[PDB]
């Protein structure tokens, strides 16, 4: 099963999921749909902002200079270090051209962006890609929980006889079990 | 390939085929794809000579092998459409595979081959009884795929919709406001078919494209239509309206009908997923120059769906 997990900044929710999925033997890529990369800063209305062209390592060193203490405390240096060990920089979804079976998004705004993007690409094959949303809050704890739920979902899907025929029934079970809503659509390659 | 420069291509193909024979897993596909490149691209004169040896893999137990064969049939026919004479039975048998992913692959290949067969029929100086029989087979396979809208399997139905969408487009005329994808610029369409053709009757094809649209419109109001199939059908109608704007009126009508009558079997998140795609596709059709004629109606539906006035203006001209 070829999965993509997509968040806004490709820093937290999608990377936690990339890490768990990758470790559990899935073929996974991860992306962000945001215009730019956002990291928490000294106050909720003072995030740090970067271009997508900037390396996790560059962000690490930038934050290590700014306030070694704050960014050790709020787990951001550790997150950046984890990220670096996966790949060198965050990736924009709208820039990639890879094929997936299943695209999981980590909030409805990201779902909308993924759908807008794929629906504006010319279909050449008409091969479907399933896009599923789960709203995950952008903090380390919810990211971890969200990643394990995503892993559970991907596990189920992998055990099913026929993914397209059973995925909606599976998502409905996951809604009832988790109390969280799973938007589900298809786009076409 | 060491000493690859001293081999004939034929020899290398024979060696590779015996190699694939030896491989008992899906990695045989790598070898078989190399054969494909050699006999379809490097030296197409060998395509006929080796056809039966590649086609023999259609009985492989592997899903991925059978799918490779379908992809090979697709490329072979695009290289030399006359090969459809001897490959259409095989394709139709693969449409009838026990495995749903193999069947879906055959649907996707037919979405490519139907228009290629039709162009071949249109362009042909003369048409043998065998070629006539071949077109009957292609046409009947197209009809079988249309009937797959009534399959009990969701993925099969989604793929049937995409095939039906492509057929409606092929069987209707391009016009001045048609927005044609770059890859499809040279695809046959109805206006390209001479009215006085010896065999292919313009008027019959027209009625088949129309009836295919009617089947799709009927399918969309089926009370148990799935979330995915409904969103697929909505996208297909937006592509049809954009490529064939003489149907824009029917497409808008279908959107209005759905908006007033959401199938009641959709779960809550499915209703949301579908409504979000209705808005998306309405916005898309609004952007098309030919929506000028339906603008008050589209605007009204979009306001209903909670679209801000400001977002509508952004999608206007």
């Amino acid at each position: 099963l070829r999965v993509a997990v997509v968040s806004s900044s490709n820093q937290n929710r999608s990377m936690e999921a990339h890490n768990i999925l990758s470790k559990r033997g899935f073929s996974v890529r991860s992306f962000g749909t945001g215009t730019h990369v956002k990291l928490p800063g000294p106050a909720p209305d003072k995030p740090n902002v970067y271009d997508f062209k900037t390396t996790y390592d560059q962000m690490y060193n930038d934050l290590l200079r700014k306030d070694k203490e704050l960014y050790t405390q709020n787990g951001i240096l550790h997150m950046l270090d984890r990220n670096k060990r996966i790949k060198p920089r965050p990736e924009r979804f709208q820039n990639c051209k890879d094929l997936f079976d299943l695209i999981l998004t980590c909030e409805e705004r990201v779902y909308d962006q993924v759908v807008e993007d794929l629906n504006s690409r010319e279909q050449e094959t008409c091969q479907p890609v399933h896009v599923v949303n789960v709203d995950i809050q952008d903090n380390h704890e919810e990211a971890t929980l969200g990643a394990f739920l995503i892993c559970e979902l991907c596990q189920c899907i992998q055990h099913t006889e026929d993914m397209e025929n059973e995925i909606d029934e599976l998502l409905q079970e996951f809604e009832e079990k988790s109390g969280r809503t799973f938007l589900h659509t298809v786009c076409f390659y | 390939v060491p000493r690859g420069s001293h081999m004939t291509t034929s020899e290398r193909v024979v060696d590779l085929l015996n190699q694939a024979a030896l491989i008992t897993n899906d990695s045989k596909i790598t070898v078989l794809k190399q054969v494909q490149e050699l006999i379809i691209n490097k030296d197409p004169t060998l395509l006929d000579n080796f056809l039966d040896e590649i086609i023999a893999f259609q009985a492989d137990k592997s899903i991925e092998v059978r799918k490779f064969v379908i992809g090979f049939i697709e490329e072979a026919c695009k290289r030399d459409i006359e090969l459809l004479l001897k490959l259409i039975a095989n394709l139709n048998m693969l449409l009838r595979d026990e495995n749903v992913n193999v069947v879906k692959k055959a649907i996707l290949t037919m979405t490519q081959l139907y228009k290629v067969a039709l162009q071949w029929m249109v362009k042909s100086r003369v048409i043998s009884e065998l070629q006539e029989a071949c077109w009957d087979m292609v046409s009947a396979m197209a009809g079988d795929i249309i009937l797959l809208l009534d399959s009990d399997n969701d993925g099969i139905r989604t793929h049937a919709i995409k095939f039906v969408e492509g057929l409606i487009v092929t069987l209707s005329p391009r016009m001045a406001d048609s927005e044609i994808p770059r890859r499809q610029e040279h695809d046959i369409s109805l206006d390209r078919i001479p009215r006085d053709h010896p065999y292919i009757q313009y008027n019959v094809l027209w009625e088949e494209g129309k009836a295919a649209l009617e089947q799709l419109l009927k399918f969309m109001v089926h009370p148990a239509i799935s979330s995915i199939n409904l969103t697929t059908a909505l996208g297909s109608l937006a592509n049809i309206a954009r490529q064939r704007p003489m149907f824009m009126s029917e497409v808008i009508q279908a959107y209005e009908t759905l908006h007033a009558n959401l199938p009641p079997t959709l779960a809550k998140s499915q209703v949301s997923s579908v409504r979000k795609n209705l808005k998306l596709h309405l916005l898309s059709v609004l952007k098309h120059p030919a929506s000028l004629e339906f603008q008050a109606q589209i605007t009204t539906l979009l306001v209903d769906l909670g679209t801000p006035q400001a977002e509508i203006a952004r999608n206007m001209p």
